[PDB]
């Protein structure tokens, strides 16, 4: 009456609000199957055993588990058991004899389980180690753009029809990469001092490139420049300001290793401890523009130019400091 | 369900979602007809505006408040009160955000809470950050020089939009005590 | 075909007509069927928006004197213009002569005030006005705080200013 008559009519409300469904059926056994299946059951005299299912339409499951895949949790489809998505079977529609409708919602879980464990880690930064923090913003940031297509997908469901078949082939470019994460992940779960624990997880970025060296290895490229972002400003705080910021000791050379700056390393503690020496008596923005004019492998050796000049200006100084009123020679 | 969520989260309470001190904005979540769907994002939602009315009315209370009746370093001080200024002015875009939603709410009108909740995302980690560093500076009674150091050891994270955004509060703190130290000096 | 029928969510505008009845008629159930809620809804946007106005020059509105969250939204754009008031009564003498001085400095800023509504808008939101005199209102509020509406005259005034 007047806004329950509204709802009934001009709103669903009939399996997320139990409420028997009343849609429309035109029947004829393209949608009447479940009760020529329910004939077929008779025939072959069960006898009686009977099912309960809540009978919805296709479509709003659609629009649920597009939900389900975007990040939020909580819904009224797939029971959830322990932290783990699985699909419920109290819900029908009329075709596909219930059996398929289980396999096609568990395939679906089974992705939805992988976005939700990364959801799940980055909401517990949110309720100094700054690598996990860079780690999970780069995270994000893959979230965010995924969100916005799936988003975009379900406001032309108002405006037309769309089958599973087709949100399962149009999210094939992405369950590609999605299972890449699923593995770069395994190892940054796998852990007591914060050094190793972010150098286990940075190595293996740094390994993982080589095995696709189209559009994942750019994935993987932009998502290893933001993670190294903290490792390369603590070495060039130790250049040019000569002393190295200690968190307890977040660098891996004490006041486990890493191949990325490996063999150069030797260049740059001589020219840490030699610019505090010196005084006693940007190198993102470089590295930005060699982007504009092989991946990690080739494109890394040109790295090295830019802290080697700045070495070779620091100790060259200091050198030719030490020679004159002291007069070594 | 649009548009009162405006009206919520702009900081004049809803006869809906329930402002408490111990519940922040809260809906009624007793509805014959709710669904779990709404629920979570609604719940995404409210914590915003939550932080924005905890913000917004330190704000108010401890900038220009008196008329000089010594004070408290951490809810007097001039110090502190450049924080505020500065604080409210990140808080804009925000501000602008929700003006623009409401064009684009006016322009079609059959629209859901998940299209605002995907807008909304950037503000969602960025207003729990700033959070602990002026509750740091209330509970702990930091007074003078020793608040800027503060929010400058918090610009040291491995989120690059939050120490941005930190940094000019920093940045507004710096100039009362270069306006000071220019006579002095 | 017919449609996939609107959801709840979707379409804040007229289902939230229908979830604001649902709402009020849970509350008078809630209450025992007598609380009175004065004017849960009407009327417009822009009426009120011209209202409150007209409060900015001093005329207050037809519920004050010197959706049913508006009162709340109202009550903050409502006291603002109580105070303008409060201040050119304080300023309505031609005592003190740097009293009179400083009266008349007070009425350059107050025809500032006057000056900039009914001017700029080009009928702005309703949202555009609690967030536009917020960061210009409380500015006005601390001169309520200067002023009195005992007090400091004269010299003791210009003293205590200085």
């Amino acid at each position: 009456p007047d806004d329950r008559s509204w709802l009934e009519h001009h709103v669903v409300h009939q399996y997320w609000t139990a409420r028997p469904s009343q849609f429309p059926h035109s029947l004829h056994l393209h949608s009447n199957l479940a009760a020529v299946w329910d004939q077929h059951l008779y025939s072959s005299d069960p006898l009686y055993v009977p099912d309960d299912r809540v009978l919805v339409t296709e479509t709003q499951v659609i629009r649920e588990t597009l939900w389900l895949l975007s990040g939020v949790k909580k819904l009224f489809i797939f029971q959830l058991i322990d932290g783990k998505v699985t699909v419920r079977n109290n819900i029908i529609v009329t075709h596909l004899t219930h059996s398929c409708l289980r396999s096609v919602l568990e395939q679906i879980a089974a992705y939805g389980q992988v976005v939700f464990r990364l959801q799940e880690f980055i909401d517990e930064v949110m309720g100094p180690f700054r690598t996990y923090q860079a780690f999970m913003w780069a995270l994000y940031k893959y979230f965010i753009s995924f969100k916005e297509e799936l988003a975009e997908i379900e406001k032309c469901i108002i405006n037309t029809t769309i089958t599973l078949a087709i949100v399962v082939d149009k999210l094939a470019p992405r369950l590609s990469q999605l299972k890449v994460l699923h593995k770069v992940f395994s190892t940054g779960v796998a852990e007591t001092r914060n050094v190793v624990r972010a150098s286990h997880l940075l190595n293996t970025l740094y390994k993982a490139i080589l095995e696709y060296d189209e559009q994942t290895v750019s994935l993987l490229f932009s998502l290893w420049v933001e993670t190294v972002r903290p490792y390369l400003q603590t070495v060039d705080e130790w250049i040019v300001h000569g002393h190295l910021w200690d968190g307890a000791r977040e660098f891996i050379i004490q006041r486990t290793m890493v191949s990325f700056l490996k063999p150069v390393l030797k260049q740059i503690i001589m020219a840490g401890k030699s610019m505090q020496l010196l005084k006693n008596l940007e190198l993102d923005d470089v590295h930005d523009p060699l982007l504009a004019i092989t991946f990690e492998l080739t494109l890394r050796s040109c790295l090295y130019p830019h802290i080697d000049k700045q070495y070779l200006d620091c100790c060259g100084n200091l050198m030719q400091t030490l020679k004159k009123d002291y007069r070594l020679v | 369900m649009i548009h009162e969520l405006l009206l919520a989260l702009s900081g004049y309470p809803g006869s809906i979602f329930t402002w408490n001190k111990r519940s922040g904005l809260q809906v009624s979540q007793d509805f014959p007809f709710l669904h779990p769907s709404e629920t979570s994002v609604l719940n995404r939602l409210c914590r915003l505006g939550t932080d924005y009315i905890r913000f917004t009315e330190f704000i108010e209370q401890y900038t220009g408040h008196v008329q000089q009746q010594q004070g408290q370093g951490g809810l007097h001080g001039i110090y502190l009160r450049a924080f505020c200024t500065g604080l409210d002015s990140v808080l804009q875009p925000y501000r602008q955000a929700l003006l623009d939603l409401e064009q684009e709410f006016l322009g079609d009108p059959h629209l859901s809470i998940s299209h605002v909740n995907y807008f909304l995302d950037q503000f969602q980690l960025l207003f729990p950050s700033v959070m602990v560093v002026v509750e740091q500076i209330k509970s702990q009674k930091i007074h003078g020089c020793q608040i800027l150091e503060t929010v400058y050891k918090h610009s040291c994270g491995g989120l690059p939009p939050v120490r941005s955004a930190l940094e000019k509060i920093l940045a507004v703190c710096h100039g009362v005590m270069y306006k000071q130290l220019s006579a002095w000096m | 075909g017919h449609r996939e029928e609107p959801y709840l969510t979707e379409a804040g505008r007229d289902a939230f007509d229908k979830f604001c009845r649902l709402h009020q008629g849970e509350l008078q159930l809630l209450a025992g069927g007598v609380l009175q809620a004065p004017q849960p809804v009407l009327v417009k946007e822009c009426e009120l928006v011209k209202d409150v106005l007209n409060v900015l020059i001093g005329v207050v509105s037809a519920t004050f004197s010197l959706p049913e969250s508006i009162s709340s939204l109202l009550s903050e754009v409502a006291e603002y213009g109580t105070c303008y008031t409060r201040l050119s009564h304080f300023s309505l003498q031609p005592k003190g002569l740097v009293f009179q001085a400083f009266t008349s400095g007070l009425r350059r800023y107050l025809q500032y005030y006057r000056a900039c509504v009914l001017s700029t808008p080009p009928t702005l939101s309703l949202l555009t006005i609690g967030f536009l005199f917020k960061k210009l209102g409380r500015q006005l509020r601390y001169l309520a705080e200067l002023c009195g509406v005992a007090f400091p005259t004269g010299v003791k005034l210009l003293s205590y200013l200085y």
